[PDB]
RNA sequence: GUUUGACCUCAAAUCAGGUAGGAGUACCCGCUGAACUUAAGCAUAUCAAUAAGCGGAGGAAAAGAAACCAACCGGGAUUGCCUUAGUAACGGCGAGUGAAGCGGCAAAAGCUCAAAUUUGAAAUCUGGUACCUUCGGUGCCCGAGUUGUAAUUUGGAGAGGG
RNA sequence: GUUCUUUGUAAAGUGCCUUCGAAGAGUCGAGUUGUUUGGGAAUGCAGCUCUAAGUGGGUGGUUCCAUCUAAAGCUAA
RNA sequence: AUGGUGAA
């Protein structure tokens, strides 16, 4: 028998919304640590011899995301559901229902580790986006709450 | 002696690659020679294909992410294993190369006449071609050919490479019906060994007998004939064989495969001018028709069994 | 700053030198690795040279023909318990040779004599 | 960060969710072995402000012991026997069953080269912390040898066999007192 | 097999695309021929060639009979080619994605040209890549024993050659060259002997360089080749020469 | 000779044969390195150059 | 896609690099713990928070920067000596047991984490390898690491800016 | 003492003004069974049961006042 | 009494 709490995990985010996230996700790769390093070297290059604006990635730390949500800055929050202590992330789905920040939980946590550069994150954020995904991001908070939020209005109750 | 299943167990490689390693030392079993595998597990082409297998794990798991950024960056940081060290193992003296060249070329003269599968890749292909005209280069240069051979297989040849006799079949320019049996990983294996082993022989032979390895290309005349005529050379007798058609300016016709045929003239001297070059001092015309046209009294009307008859 | 400090460092090391830019690093690579196989390398098994043909060619001595009969025999025959690879035919002209249709296979049957045996 | 969240979700332990991973993780245990290694801590907040950071050289033993000398320092004897080039740095209370209790003992490798370099934690590759366990220098070792400070403490605070041959032994001066 | 709804407008919207872009090049070129011109985009025939950094030079079109080879491609991602060009690709037999086929280059084909443009690429080729397409890959539908002609097996002989051509003078392979090469006669009839060439596709596998060299070719071709969509769109001309290196 | 010739080979690389290594003693085979032990956290050292161990006298 | 690919977990090897055992033992730190003997027989007091045994360290160890002592015109980490003192206090008030704060002195030194985000860029480290001025430095590659490694802060506050 | 190099919109410190400002739980504590002491306010510890708080909590002084901040760690003489 | 050595 699981405590409603644990079991709010589990009711995840179906195919095709899934998909999408993802379509938006994978767009908000932050920059690898070979992409990152050959790029300041391109910068010593230019620079040394003879402007840009701040660039949107995902947002990937638990301390940083439980930080940007309550900031209130983060938009959409991935969860993932298996995590080997389930305690480190079960607080965190109230936390965005309680200041109203749209989450979803998400299938696999290596899935979640493929977008970010690393092995597995647990959670996932998009704290801020370019212009031409902005509208693209608010459809698909309102996809996510309309298939993840109202249909698992009782996700709160029932063992 | 040792067993066949005991020895990729020894090894601990892929038995492709026991087998691609087993045509490079050139070990057969009389059974395996158990000293001659031992001989073998210390030796740098081995430190490859753990790594070539170790790449294929690394990779995957890259494209299987969905980082093509780092995927693409696996590539340009990878090495390929050279060949250098299986051939002075196993070539010890240059004159020992030039008696096992004759099952080079005559591999790597069919693969110029094939077409690009899924099996086999053009870049072996369009290297096999530059090759061969690579070899032909120098052939047809310092004029060393001794005797030739046509037949219903192709067509053999044979040439003193420094007094050797090597024979070399050319096979027939036409498409080839590619066998289901046949199997192009051992084969290609073959060409592999065989192409850097090609490489060396054909700087020894330019860079200490004649010329610059390897000369530049002229792409205009490849344009046309892809053939002998291109790619031009630059460096920085005895027999009659050599002596033929000295000065003998011929006109060769759209009858006979030019490049099977300007080969011996070019490699004798005289001069090849073609009907196929477009799209008077010639006195020679090689046609093979029941009506012949123009006849002209300058030029000397011969069947080109003849010219192999010259030769033997 | 963090960026911004990390490129001042990288500054550094090519204002000392330790770190080459990437793109004379390309120029270290056009330089090298077409220089591949350009170099002099010299300065026991007998491994059966294959049995030099002259005179059985496409315009042989015309007794060379096989028998009508050995034709299907040849045939009928199957591969290795077998003396010649072909049969030979005649051809007056140059023009009139065919495609050679096994020659891809007498590579392959003689590749495994390099190594098999 | 989450560690104020995960702080006081380890607080209420008979609570509904917290009670469900217990029930879970005593069998799973059970399962494994004595002593055996932990991948990772399963209560990390507990394992941080009791020092250990998530990098190469820091283990974390999961140890098993019987219910009815204390069980804490028993659980790190356990794993130092076992796990000799080790230091014991502390321990912790992750899980219990009316037979077992289970801690979560964090380790050091002192000749591991990422600690050798680094102050903060270097000073534990000095031989004088040669199993701290085995001289009750670990947390609850200093807890059940009284060393503390007050009124309390006064029969047990520098040794309490230093104390007692202070005590019972004559001390006599060149020109006596 | 289930068809998720994600295909069925995608595949929607881009043929519906190509309805829609030859539809206007279908008006134009009648309002060309016809030569009704008060309101045109363009008033000549344009052929752009792409080579290289990565040039542009676009050209006109004189009357001068030049020498295409045409490659099917598989292009682009959704798209049901309509009727109109159906029937191009048919009339052309490129109807298999990696065949090729030599055609000559009129004013009466430059204007259906612009039709199949996306489907296809086009080019001059080399007399060499000319020979060596040929005396490498060749098909030739002839018959067999008594019954099955359809082994369109293999360019083996000369007297094959003499079989079904033959009286044009036609009378080995090279000659065949000769008839393309240069504008003969009788081009249409070996070009009807020669039906398809099936050239190899460049990345032919799964695995684990061939998804890598996949993935660095595909964007290879959306630079060597743009689809212009436009009522005067040019006709986009690659090097024949380098891709037929690609593909023997 | 032999010795010699190994050390030779050996020339200068990360961990070399323990039968070439200085004998010493085990506890100093063990223990921090001169290197290691001065090693010091970011903090001190910053510590260090803004308020370092003065020199003084006290009269005049 | 009835393939394939991410991870997590369990493996492996005469692989690479390490490390732990044993001796010594006066001192120190833990654990365990008698009896002869003292008040009258002996359950405590008493031998004794001993001896033996067990485990673990070092040149010292342990202790230590207050969840301290105090009741004053307050002291100010710890350790030791002198004194407080044979005092308070306990003890079939009996064999007797036996401190501590203050004061004088010896020596004096303080600090590091965990704690709220680097988020305009994991800024960190291991290892392999190539060189170099080798108790190490640098380039390159690899791995760890976001289930958090660096910088900044530890209440004496501190941080954000001006 | 003698030099060779010091760099980067780098690293701090100080005073004023402005805006914020999180400090350790199967632990503290409670009952009991033993051990520890000469310990009278079971001192200290362990075992077992239950198990907190944040203008908080621990310790002392005659109705308040004083005093520190546990449940993490290092350190010479 | 503690710890050990031997043993029809």
């Amino acid at each position: 028998k699981v405590p409603p709490t644990i079991a709010q995990f589990q009711y995840t985010l179906d195919r095709n919304t899934a998909a999408e996230t993802f379509k938006l996700f994978n767009k908000y790769r932050p920059e690898t640590a070979a992409e990152k390093k050959e790029r300041l070297t391109k910068e010593a290059a230019a620079v040394a011899e003879g402007a840009s604006p701040k660039p949107y990635a995902v947002k990937y730390g638990l301390n940083h995301v439980v930080a940007l949500i309550e900031n209130k800055k983060a938009k959409l929050v991935l969860i993932a559901n298996d995590v080997d202590p389930i305690e480190l992330v079960v607080f965190l789905p109230a936390l965005c229902k309680k200041m109203g920040v749209p989450y979803a939980i998400v299938k696999g946590k290596a899935r979640l580790g493929t977008l970010v550069n690393q092995k597995t994150s647990a959670v996932a954020a998009l704290t801020e986006v370019r212009a031409e995904d902005e509208a693209a991001l608010a459809k698909l908070v309102s996809t996510i709450d309309a298939n993840f939020a109202d249909k698992y209005d009782e996700v709160k109750k029932h063992w | 002696f040792i067993t066949r299943s005991q020895a990729v167990r020894k090894l601990q490689v892929s038995l492709a690659d026991f087998r691609r390693l087993c045509i490079f030392k050139g070990i057969y079993p009389r059974f395996y020679y158990a000293k001659d595998i031992q001989y073998l597990m210390h030796e740098p082409v081995l430190a490859k294909f753990r790594e070539h297998k170790t790449f294929a794990r690394k990779l995957t798991r890259a494209l299987g992410r969905g980082e093509v950024s780092s995927a693409k960056r696996l590539e340009e940081n990878r090495d390929s294993y050279t060949l250098d060290h299986i051939i002075k193992e196993r070539y010890p003296s240059f004159p020992d190369a030039i008696r096992d060249i004759d099952d080079a070329l005559n591999m790597l003269f069919l693969f110029s006449n094939l077409p690009s599968t899924n099996q086999v890749s053009s870049k072996i292909i369009n290297d096999a071609q530059k090759i061969c005209n690579q070899w032909l280069a120098y052939v047809a240069k310092e004029r060393l050919v001794r005797k030739v051979f046509v037949s219903i297989k192709g067509v053999y040849y044979q040439a003193n490479i420094k007094g050797e006799e090597v024979r070399w079949l050319v096979p027939f320019k036409f498409p080839e019906n590619i066998p289901s049996d046949v199997d192009f990983r051992i084969m290609l294996t073959f060409l592999e060994f065989y192409s850097t082993l090609l490489h060396f022989v054909l700087y020894k032979l330019y860079t200490d007998s004649g010329l610059i390895y390897p000369p530049k290309l002229d792409l205009k005349k490849d344009k046309i004939i892809s053939g002998l005529s291109s790619y031009i050379l630059e460096s920085r007798y005895d027999s009659p064989v050599a002596s033929l058609f000295s000065a003998f300016v011929f006109y060769v016709s759209r009858e006979v495969p030019i490049d099977i045929l300007e080969f011996l003239i070019l490699s004798c001297g005289g001069n090849v001018i073609s009907e196929a070059a477009m799209d008077s001092k010639v006195t020679h015309q090689i046609v093979d028709r029941p009506v012949l046209k123009n006849k002209v009294a300058g030029r000397t009307y011969i069947q080109p069994q003849w010219i192999f008859d010259c030769i033997n | 700053k963090n960026e911004a400090k990390r490129v001042m460092k990288i500054v550094r090391a090519i204002r000392e030198g330790r770190i080459i830019p990437p793109k004379k690093l390309k120029e270290m690579k056009e330089k090298e690795k077409i220089e591949n196989y350009q170099y002099d390398l010299w300065g026991l098994r007998a491994p059966k040279l294959p049995p030099p043909t002259n005179e059985e060619s496409y315009n042989p001595p015309e007794e060379y023909l096989l028998s009508p009969e050995e034709k299907e025999a040849w045939e009928n025959t199957e591969y290795s318990e077998r003396e010649r690879n072909f049969i030979p035919q005649k051809y007056s002209a140059l023009r009139k040779v065919p495609g050679y249709g096994e020659s891809i296979r007498e590579r392959f049957e003689r590749s495994l004599d390099l190594y098999l045996a | 960060g989450a560690y104020k969240y995960l702080e006081e979700l380890q607080r209420k332990k008979q609570s509904d969710v917290l009670r469900f991973l217990q029930r879970v993780r005593v069998w799973e245990y059970r399962q494994k072995n004595v002593i055996h290694r932990a991948a990772r801590p399963t209560r990390p907040d507990k394992a941080r402000r009791l020092g250990y950071k998530a990098k190469q050289g820091f283990v974390i033993y999961r140890v098993r012991v019987r219910r009815g000398r204390s069980l804490r320092a028993t659980a790190e004897e356990r794993v130092g026997r076992r796990a000799a080039n080790l230091r014991v740095l502390n321990s912790y209370w992750v899980n219990q069953d009316s037979t077992y209790k289970y801690f979560e003992v964090i380790l050091v490798d002192p000749q591991h080269k990422a600690i050798r370099r680094d102050a903060r934690y270097n000073w534990i590759c000095d031989p004088v912390h040669k199993h701290r366990e085995a001289r009750g220098l670990t947390a609850t070792g200093k807890k059940s040898r009284g060393i503390n400070k007050g009124h309390k403490f006064n029969n047990t605070k520098a040794g309490r066999r230093k104390t007692w041959k202070r005590q019972n032994t004559l001390s006599l001066w060149r020109y006596r007192k | 097999k289930f068809v998720r709804a994600e295909s069925i407008v995608a595949k929607t919207l881009a043929t519906s695309r190509e309805k829609e872009r030859i539809k206007r090049v279908s008006i134009l070129e009648d309002k060309k021929a016809k030569n009704e011109t008060q309101h045109i985009a363009s008033g000549k025939d344009f052929i752009l060639k792409i080579t290289e950094g990565l040039i542009r030079e676009k050209t006109t079109y004189d009357g001068k009979p030049a020498l295409l080879f045409i490659v099917r491609v598989r292009g682009p991602l959704a798209v049901n080619i309509p009727n109109k060009a159906f029937k191009i690709l048919s009339l052309l037999r490129l109807v298999e994605t990696n065949t090729g086929v030599f055609v000559k280059l009129t004013k009466n084909v430059y204007p259906l040209l612009k039709v199949i443009a996306p489907y296809v690429v086009i080019g001059k080729p080399s007399l060499s890549s000319i020979r060596s397409l040929i005396q490498k890959r060749g098909r030739i539908i002839y018959k067999g024993e008594n019954e099955a002609e359809p082994h369109e097996i293999v360019l083996n002989d000369n007297n094959i050659v003499e079989e079904q051509l033959g009286d044009h003078g036609i009378i080995c392979v090279e000659d065949i060259i000769h008839e393309i090469a240069t504008m003969g006669e009788s081009f249409s009839v070996c070009n009807f002997f020669l039906q398809p060439f099936k050239l190899n596709r460049e990345v032919s596998g799964f695995g684990s360089l061939n998804r890598l060299r996949k993935i660095k070719q595909r964007e290879a071709e959306s630079r060597t080749r743009q689809f212009s969509n436009a009522a005067t769109a040019p006709v986009i001309e690659v090097d024949i020469d380098s891709l037929l290196a690609k593909l023997n | 000779q032999q010795r010699e010739a190994v050390r030779q080979l050996y020339k200068g690389k990360k961990y070399q044969p323990k039968d070439l290594r200085a004998k010493k003693t085990r506890a100093l085979r063990r223990a921090l390195t001169k290197f290691e032990a001065s090693q010091v956290t970011e903090k001190q050292r910053k510590k260090q150059i803004a308020f370092p161990q003065r020199k003084y006298a006290i009269k005049a």
